[PDB]
């Protein structure tokens, strides 16, 4: 368990799931799909990547 | 009064019966152009549905017209006749003999 | 103000603390050369910065070409200060 | 109000109780290692949540990645509190 310290190292912070952020992202994806279809006159396909 | 591909993709995101009704209500040439751009399955389904079209209620027609009006975009001055191919040929004719040799080369290449 | 300028001429001392822990004197006597002692703070947490023994801010450890340095990150605003002193 | 903010700086202690039961001291003496003791509460009932020994709400048991958690469901509004204390 004992390790030497390096000032140029850092750790992670577990998991911070944000379901509300994902819902906001999906709603924004829908709105942006509509906007891009309106603008470019062609139907786009927007896929929300993993946060 | 719109481009075939744009209208095809627009009505492609609709129920096939609605697509068939719109195509029946559209111009024959425009509908034929739209149907040529559809996939085989959708095209066959539309052709089957058109062969068994029995009329639509006026309320449904009004709602469909309102939805189509809502789906409209900045279609004012849609498309524009500027040039292409012929203009490219004219430009090639104005470019040097060595340049037109390069032209034969690249055009054969594509 | 002018008195801020007056005290500016007065140098002060800054102290950086890696961490803190509590143990009995018997455990300290048990400790020998090469013994390992743990600290309450975890890895990557900002270190305390003390002026004359009073904590005023927190920072992160960096190395400057051969010398350790502290990269200030946050402050010890009264709510957080009271919360950490209550511990 | 401002005094709510003042007492906000004061930490408090929360207690979660699985259940309660009554028995004689002789029965407790009869109990040995590995003995089984029942509780008045049933399976799936919300557990009591106590602040300094005072029940204020109820919740359901959940596990957070390695740690138990309580999912608050209902309150102990005075009618229900009086009804359960009358028992």
């Amino acid at each position: 368990d004992i390790r030497p310290y390096d000032p140029n190292t850092q750790r992670r912070v577990v998991r911070e799931r944000l379901q509300a952020l994902e819902i906001i992202n999906e709603r924004f994806a829908r709105q942006f799909r509509m906007g891009l279809f309106n603008l470019l006159r062609r139907s786009p396909d927007i896929t929300v990547g993993a946060i | 009064f719109m481009e075939p591909q744009s209208a095809a993709d627009l009505i492609r995101d609709e129920h096939p019966q609605i697509i068939a009704t719109i195509l029946v209500h559209l111009k024959r040439s425009q509908a034929a152009d739209i149907l040529a751009l559809f996939d085989e399955r959708l095209r066959h389904d539309v052709m089957l549905r058109i062969a068994t079209f029995g009329g639509v209620q006026p309320a449904a027609l009004a709602e469909l017209t309102e939805v189509l009006n809502g789906l409209l975009d900045g279609q004012n001055l849609k498309r524009s006749k500027m040039g292409g191919v012929r203009t490219a040929a004219e430009i090639i004719n104005l470019m040097k003999t060595q340049q037109e040799e390069a032209v034969i080369t690249a055009v054969r290449e594509f | 103000m002018q008195d801020i300028d007056l005290i500016m001429d007065i140098p002060v001392k800054l102290t950086v603390e890696l961490g803190r822990t509590r143990m009995t004197i018997k455990e300290l006597l048990r400790l020998t050369q090469g013994s390992v002692v743990a600290l309450d703070g975890l890895a990557g947490e900002p270190l305390d910065i003390l002026i004359n023994g009073y904590l005023i801010a927190q920072g992160e450890v960096v190395v400057v070409a051969d010398k350790y340095g502290v990269r200030i990150t946050d402050i010890i605003t009264p709510s957080e200060r009271m919360r950490r002193l209550s511990r």
